[PDB]
DNA sequence: GTGATATCTGCTTTGGGTGGGTGGGTGGGTTGAGGCAATA
DNA sequence: AAGCAGATATCAC
């Protein structure tokens, strides 16, 4: 009776605060924000609300300090509140949703995080926040909120039992309640779950690898799993980073010690947490967002302005900076009607000299690109690079797990150290560098995965620097692989004084403006917003070549072809780099990435004459 | 912000501590010990907090700032609080409104910096306010590194009857404080945390002039002057007429464009020269 | 008196209320009052510096203990339970008394004893030794993430309090929110590969760290250990053994890292006074670098050079978007015969953090990282190399001429991006690797010709040279004034160093070295404010010119970046938290001496003259 | 009326992957593909 | 279903 007395005075403030929190002022005006939030999402059909900590605090500081010290009681109160509410704003409602429907509130706050090497005992059952990166996700399964369970002598049922959140079981009855008169007894373990009277919902479980920044020096980096349901189940993916309000818990299992328990230690428990929340860190699109976009893309010098944005810090560099750009935003994928397919992606390499910040280069991209992979080639194998076949520990039978361009795909990886990378595990690239897919027939595995990605590749020359008196022995790869990169760069460490200086005032000034406050750039975009304009921009437009833009580029590239054979024949040698159609498709595809950038569907007789002088400039430059 | 940071990035406190220097760091540490406030507590923002510590903060910070010799950490003032969110103290709106004021972000001209600032006095332009916030946050720390970097490299040095320090263009900050309102009011503070963290008695008697950068394609500089630093000043100033004196005498390119005469536009060339002046009138 | 048991055994003596209460009284007293050398109390600094970082451990010397209270001493190896119960309770007294509010922050203090002097081999530990406080030492070999375990239990009405021995489920479901746990780690500890007999398999041994003694200690790490030598019965061992056998363990009370390490918090006051007097000293920077491996003739490049390498620059990352390394990377080449691996020998021995390694002992994954087979478990894991365990530390490679080809270009990635990205079996990851690599080679033939140029002498190509700031040419040439007083170094440091019993400058001695250099790389972090970027601008132009004429090495960006780092670290040597001329001027002195060695003999003399300005 | 001694009751077993890989492979499970070091 | 551990009522002397 107590108990429930204050059950309901807490479950009755919860109410309050939902019906009657408001955000504005006297002079503007004022909106009950989570009483309309929760009226908005009902009538849609999502049965979810976020609730502010900051929020509650400002109501009833009360309130907030016991959801922090006690999450789990105080936040189904706070659910059966939302229910509570969430009928009152909806309550006269149409044929076919008489049934008032579950709330899950979930939970945010603006607090400072917490890692994961602070989670201590002291902490267990207590809510926290912590930061990290998605390593692995489970399937979705079903995990009971409410049973029935029926008595297999006497059919007695028993219905409607409430079920634990989280990681914890249920224990049945032991005994029956039918009358002992009459009837033979009714065995011990009666009870049998009912199939069809079992209420579900979807869960997932995670797993949370701490921030490499975090990590202390000399350790391998610590995980954490995570149990997600209802609405934060497949929220995020591997590679996501988040930040998680939760629950820290241990897995409730059965109280016996059956099969004979017989752990290392005693009176050890299995710890995880239960999710409340989640928020994807930057490192759907608001209509502020889009409308900013828009602006961008309607600039008459869009394509300058993100030139400058890449790797501002890199002192040079433009060409490459500006092929960069087109490799990030990419061309269109397309299908033909009997099936065969032509990819948009586009591959780059840099081959150069050493110093020339090609590695730096690579990182800025990763950070950049929405989805984006650093490997090193000498690092890599074949299997790890595409896809790999092992034995499950739990199911005992092989399956598969996809590589660095699986992970990839969507994205662009950036692979450094290209020239040290084997032979074998080179040649495993070239389907999915051109089909973009891969194709796995091992241990009773035949299936074919999906590899759209682009490749970034950088390496050095074969003697260490570019020597031109070596000629064509300063490459080392086949033609094969060559043909498959739509731009290639030779960068030359080129000795000058008067670039020297300036490279060089540009690096000191660099490295006393690390102790400087950041400030924006008027002519630049920072990293976050190029970040997501480039997303925004590959889901909305694919451009095509218009008829004009089309007979340009039929008539240069014979002319290039012609000039490519000739320069073979006075030469005596075959060229190490080939102008194949692979690099006349490469330049329809830069044209079709400058057009991307600017939202236009065509793109014209100007991008195709961009996309020429970058050809010019890299490939052509190298082949000749 | 987090109790942290205020005590870090507060004048008062950060000159008291020394934290500029290596020991001020373990004082501080030895302060919040005082307190019997966890580090991951007083690390933690002030709103997100637990409210078991808050409910005799004031007192315990006195009795412990006492204990480690400063008298004033509390002052009377005003707050106030509409909604079920919104509360302020007065100095907190100060803050604000000088920084939207003052900001570095060029993009906008200083007429367009003022209109920033009228609006964010309004209630309607509440998000004017928190913006300010954050970059009053950002102006504090800046003022606390261009502290540290002058008084860790001896760059306040006393002629006989006033000190100088100058600003020089590699320094990383410089730019913020090329606005003649921000380097008055760097000034007071440099002046503050020197008279606390000096040895020499005489030093601590005296005033000081302090010069920053203000164009590179004119090579003027702007020259402030600031009177000494005591508990119970008249906070009269000298240096206006002092600074006309000295230029009329030597003949200098000085400018009077600040409403305030202790505020002067020099010709880098003949700054030495008019200091010497200076240092002949005062002495 | 407390000495004299009326016919019970110490653990029996110790739990009974009279003997327990005297304990506790000395105890105190003995933390309240003792003195050290120069009579400062130990306990009031090490109780506050325990304080102000919010810790819960109390470390006990047991040498002190013996020498103030030698009945205490006594009784500790013998009942180290009751013992360490009766010290923790009066030093959690002490401690509310000193800080009444720090009960907030914990309700619980550590005693820990160090320096136990019944130390043990892994090999020896007998019967004799059960229940009794124990020191031993190995290698960390296997180590369980920090879980947590029943301290304080509660089941469901809600049932009464119940405690948590190591050795049996308690008898009464669990309350989670009711229940109060602990900090829980499993470590196993081997033998060290340098004390086991070749050829034979090594011993093991487990043990059980708790509460804030968790993540004392990594695999791979020499640790001495102090605990509890404890046996349980084991069923499943009884029945492999076929004899009533028991299974052991260790209590973990203290873990250290003892091969000459101290860390910045052990550090005390009149370190860090010892230590700021002597950066006040004009001839600092002399002094340290005498100190490098004081027992060779002077080669003082190589030392200059080792000592800035040691110190190290500033890592920066101007807006989150361009790292940029803080690590000085040095080659040493030249004649055989001259001491590079004594002079890496020697880094190895100072330095807090250090591998060594040599030629075609090092494999491409075993420096950076490997990927491990299992049998039952997820079948492939990742695990650290020799860069990996090395992060912010040193890794010495000897023989580097004589490395394979395949293994020595696995090391680019970590040399400048200090970093390790591995795409292997599943396994998409990037590692940390924040290392200074120090490798010593021997030139093309086994002789360094000085008609040549370095790049002639070697067989590096230009990618590898490049990423090392400094480089060193050792030559040994024939000159009788010289050899005469080599000869006579070498003799007489044969002579000092018996088992019975250039610069001008006394080297500091190697333990103040040792504690200099740690508050230096802790409590130091130069920054670079102000430079003069003509002078620096000027001198990269020069020196890519004549590189380009001569080539005698490759110069680069990474050059200028260099000559940043060897500032900070000189800045560093000085405890100045900000890099002034000097330090760019010294920087600059030490890469152009650099530069000019690697010319042929005949163009040495005309780099001098073109360079003359700077080297002034 | 106490000491067997006969009857009754509840536990958990099996090897198994909805019981974990945050138990461990010195507690015990074919087949193939994938990294190493030594190899040629 | 099969068997050991524990509980307990029951004959016998
Ligand atoms: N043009 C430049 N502007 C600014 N910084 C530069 C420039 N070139 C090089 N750097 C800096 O110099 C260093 C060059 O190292 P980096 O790893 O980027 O070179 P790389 O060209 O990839 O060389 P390698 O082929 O040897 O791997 C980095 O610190 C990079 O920041
Ligand atoms: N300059 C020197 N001063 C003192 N000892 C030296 C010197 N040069 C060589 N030695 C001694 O010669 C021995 C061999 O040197 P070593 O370490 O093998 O050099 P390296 O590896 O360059 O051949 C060492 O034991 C070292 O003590
Ligand atoms: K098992
Ligand atoms: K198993
Ligand atoms: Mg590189
Ligand atoms: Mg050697
Ligand atoms: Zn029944």
């Amino acid at each position: 009776d107590e108990g429930q007395a204050r059950k309901s005075q807490l479950q009755r403030r919860f109410k309050e605060f939902l019906r009657q929190y408001r955000v504005g002022t006297d002079r503007t005006g004022f909106t009950f924000k989570y009483r309309d939030e929760l009226k908005r999402h009902y009538n849609l059909g999502e049965y979810w609300i976020e609730v502010e900590m900051e929020d509650l605090a400002s109501f009833d500081e009360d309130l907030a300090d016991y959801l922090y010290k006690q999450p789990a009681e105080h936040l189904q109160l706070l659910e059966e509140a939302a229910k509570e509410v969430a009928d009152e704003v909806t309550r006269p409602r149409p044929s076919g949703e008489e049934v008032l429907q579950d709330i899950q509130v979930m939970l945010k706050s603006d607090a400072s995080p917490s890692s994961i090497r602070s989670l201590k005992s002291d902490m267990m059952s207590h809510l926290v926040k912590i930061p990290g990166i998605i390593i692995a996700a489970s399937a979705v399964r079903a995990k009971a909120t409410r049973i029935s369970i029926q008595c297999r002598s006497c059919r007695n049922t028993l219905t409607n039992i409430a079920m634990r959140p989280g990681l914890e079981g249920y224990a049945l009855p032991r005994k029956c309640n039918t009358d002992q008169a009459g009837r033979p007894k009714c065995p011990l373990d009666p009870y049998f779950i009912m199939p069809d009277k079992c209420k579900c919902v979807d869960f997932q479980t995670l797993k949370l690898q701490e921030l490499p920044d975090a990590v202390p020096h000399g350790e391998m980096p610590r995980h954490m799993q995570l149990y997600c349901d209802r609405y934060l189940c497949d929220k995020v993916v591997p590679g996501n980073r988040v930040t998680i309000m939760g629950i820290y818990s241990i897995k409730k299992f059965g109280l016996t010690t059956s099969r004979g328990r017989d752990r290392v230690g005693v009176g050890i428990r299995s710890s995880y947490i239960r999710v409340l929340g989640i928020q994807v860190d930057t490192d759907a699109v608001s209509p502020q967002e889009e409308e900013e976009f828009r602006r961008l893309a309607a600039l008459p010098n869009v394509y300058e302005v993100i030139s400058k944005s890449i790797a501002p810090s890199i002192f040079g560099g433009t060409d490459m900076k500006k092929a960069i750009a087109c490799l990030l935003f990419g061309g269109s994928r397309k299908r033909l009607p009997d099936g065969l397919t032509r990819r948009g992606d586009i591959n780059l390499l840099m081959l150069g000299d050493p110093g020339t910040a090609k590695s730096q280069l690579l990182k800025f991209v990763e950070k950049c690109s929405p989805i984006g992979v650093y490997t090193s080639g000498k690092g890599s194998s074949a299997a790890g690079l595409t896809a790999s076949v092992m034995r499950d520990p739990s199911s005992r039978n092989f399956i598969m797990e996809g590589g660095a361009m699986v992970l990839a795909d969507g994205g662009v990886v950036c692979i450094d150290e290209f020239d040290k990378m084997r032979e074998d595990d080179r040649v495993a690239i070239h389907e999915a560098m051109e089909q973009q897919t891969i194709s796995i027939a091992k241990a009773g595995i035949t299936t074919t995965l999906n590899s759209r990605c682009s490749v970034l590749a950088a390496a050095n020359s074969v003697f260490g620097r570019w020597d031109e008196t070596k000629g064509e022995d300063n490459i080392d790869f086949m033609p094969t692989i060559l043909s498959r990169f739509d731009m290639i760069f030779i960068v030359k460490d080129e000795h000058n004084e008067e670039r020297d200086v300036m490279l060089a005032k540009h690096v000191i000034t660099l490295h006393v403006s690390a102790l400087t406050q950041t400030q924006a750039v008027e002519g630049e975009i920072d990293l976050a917003k190029l970040k997501k304009f480039i997303a925004y921009c590959r889901v909305k437009c694919g451009p095509r070549l218009s008829a004009e833009a089309a007979e340009k580029l039929k008539n240069r590239y014979i002319i290039m072809r012609s000039g490519a054979r000739q320069h073979e024949r006075d030469s005596d040698r075959r060229s190490s780099i080939p102008i194949t159609v692979r690099q006349l498709e490469a330049i329809v595809r830069i044209a079709e990435a400058l057009s991307k950038m600017k939202l236009q569907p065509f793109a014209t007789e100007a991008d195709v004459e961009e996309a020429l002088r970058l050809f010019q400039v890299s490939t052509l430059d190298a082949a000749l | 912000w987090s109790l942290h940071d205020s005590l870090c990035n507060t004048s008062y406190t950060a000159a008291r501590f020394k934290l500029w220097s290596v020991h001020g760091q373990k004082r501080l540490q030895e302060f919040l010990a005082d307190m019997g406030l966890p580090l991951k507590q007083v690390k933690q923002k002030f709103q997100a907090m637990d409210i078991s510590l808050k409910e005799n903060l004031r007192e315990m910070i006195e009795e412990s700032a006492n204990k480690f010799g400063m008298k004033d950490m509390r002052v009377q003032t005003f707050s106030i609080h509409f909604g079920f969110k919104h509360k302020f103290l007065a100095s907190d709106v100060v803050f604000a409104t000088m920084s939207l004021m003052e900001s570095p972000e060029k993009d906008g001209s200083g007429t367009d910096h003022f209109i920033q600032a009228l609006d964010s006095l309004s209630r309607s332009n509440l998000d004017k306010l928190y913006h300010g916030l954050e970059l009053a946050k950002k102006q504090l720390r800046a003022t606390q590194q261009t502290i540290a970097s002058c008084l860790c490299t001896n760059l306040v040095i006393s002629q006989g009857p006033f000190l100088y320090c100058s600003l020089m263009e590699g320094t990383p900050d410089v730019m913020l404080f090329s606005r003649p309102a921000s380097l008055s009011l760097l000034s007071k503070h440099l002046l503050k945390s020197f008279v606390c963290s000096t040895k020499n008695r005489r030093c601590k008697l005296l005033p000081l002039v302090m010069a920053a950068p203000l164009s590179m394609e004119h090579g003027t500089v702007t020259v402030v002057g600031i009177p000494p630093e005591t508990d119970s000043s008249d906070r009269k100033n000298f240096f206006g007429r002092a600074f006309e004196k000295a230029a009329e005498s030597t003949s200098s390119r000085m400018l009077h464009n600040h409403f305030d005469l202790s505020v002067i536009e020099l010709k880098a060339e003949d700054r030495s020269k008019f200091l010497d002046a200076l240092i002949s009138l005062l002495s | 008196n407390l000495e004299d048991l009326k016919g019970h055994s110490v653990r029996e003596w110790v739990s009974m209320a009279g003997p327990r209460l005297e304990i506790h009284h000395r105890f105190k007293n003995f933390l309240r009052t003792h003195v050290d050398s120069h009579g400062h109390n130990v306990f009031k600094e090490r109780i506050s510096d325990m304080c102000k970082e919010n810790r819960e451990s109390l470390v006990v010397n047991y040498e002190d203990l013996a020498a103030r209270e030698h009945v205490l001493a006594y009784f500790l190896p013998e009942a180290p339970a009751e013992l360490l119960q009766i010290f923790d309770e009066a030093a959690l007294e002490v401690v509310l008394a000193m800080y009444p509010k720090y009960d907030r922050i914990t309700n619980h203090i550590h005693v820990r004893i160090s320096h136990l002097p019944l130390v043990e081999e892994l090999r020896s530990l007998r019967q004799l030794h059960l229940n009794q406080l124990i020191r031993t030492s190995g290698v960390v070999t296997s180590c369980t993430g920090v879980l947590p375990q029943l301290s304080m239990v509660k089941y469901n009405f809600v049932l009464g309090p119940f405690c948590q021995s190591q050795n049996q489920e308690v008898k009464p479901e669990v309350n989670m929110e009711e229940t109060i746990y602990q900090n829980y780690q499993r470590i196993r500890i081997q033998e060290s590969p340098g004390k086991v007999a070749a050829g034979r398999l090594p011993r093991s041994k487990d043990a059980i760290l708790l509460a804030d003694l968790v993540d004392s200690c990594k695999p791979g790490d020499e640790i001495e250990l102090t605990g509890i030598y404890h046996n349980n019965y084991d069923g499943s061992l009884n029945t492999a053994n076929g004899f009533p056998v028991f299974a052991t363990v260790i209590l973990a009370n203290h873990v250290a890292k003892k091969d000459n390490k101290v860390a910045v918090g052990e550090l005390t006051d009149e370190d860090v006074k010892m230590i700021t007097s002597l950066s006040k000293d004009q001839q600092i920077g002399e002094k340290i670098f005498a100190s490098i491996a004081p027992s060779i003739y002077g080669h003082e490049d190589i030392k200059r050079g080792l000592a800035l390498a040691l110190f190290g620059g500033e890592p920066k990352n101007p807006g989150g978007k361009h790292k940029v390394r803080g690590d000085i990377n040095v080659l040493l080449c030249g004649d055989p015969g001259t001491a590079k691996s004594q002079f890496l020998k020697y880094i190895e021995k100072v330095s807090s953090r250090a591998i060594f390694t040599t030629g075609q002992g090092a494999s491409a994954v075993g420096l950076t990282a490997y990927v491990q087979r299992h049998p039952v478990s997820r079948e492939w894991t990742l695990e650290a190399g020799a860069l990996v365990l090395a992060d912010r530390g040193v890794c010495l490679i000897d023989e580097f001429d004589k490395m394979n080809d395949q293994d020595r270009t696995s090391i680019h990635e970590a040399m400048e991006q200090q970093s390790i990205s591995i795409s292997k079996a599943g396994i998409v990851t990037s590692l940390q690797a924040r290392c200074t690599v120090i490798a010593a080679a021997n030139p093309i033939g086994g002789r360094y010709d000085p008609s040549l140029t370095f790049s002639e002498n070697v067989d590096l190509t230009e990618p590898i040279i490049s990423r090392f700031d400094i480089l060193c040419v050792v030559r040994d040439t024939v000159d009788p004034v010289q050899d005469e007083m080599l000869a006579r170094f070498v003799v007489g440091s044969h002579v000092r160093h018996h088992p019975s019993n250039t610069y001008g400058v006394e080297p500091l001695p190697q333990e103040v070295l040792k504690k200099y250099i740690i508050y230096a790389k802790e409590r130091v972090h130069p920054k670079l404010n102000q430079m003069d970027q003509d002078k620096v601008a000027k001198m990269y132009s020069d020196l890519r010119k004549e590189s380009m004429a001569t080539g005698s090495i490759p110069i680069t960006v990474r050059h200028i970046e260099s000559m940043i780092r060897m500032a900070e670290a000189h800045a560093r040597i000085h405890l100045r938290d900000y890099v002034i001329e000097d330090d760019v001027n010294m920087a600059i002195r030490v890469m152009l001496e650099s530069f000019i060695d690697t010319q042929k003999f005949s163009v040495m003399r005309s780099m001098r003259k073109t360079f003359a300005r700077y080297l002034s």
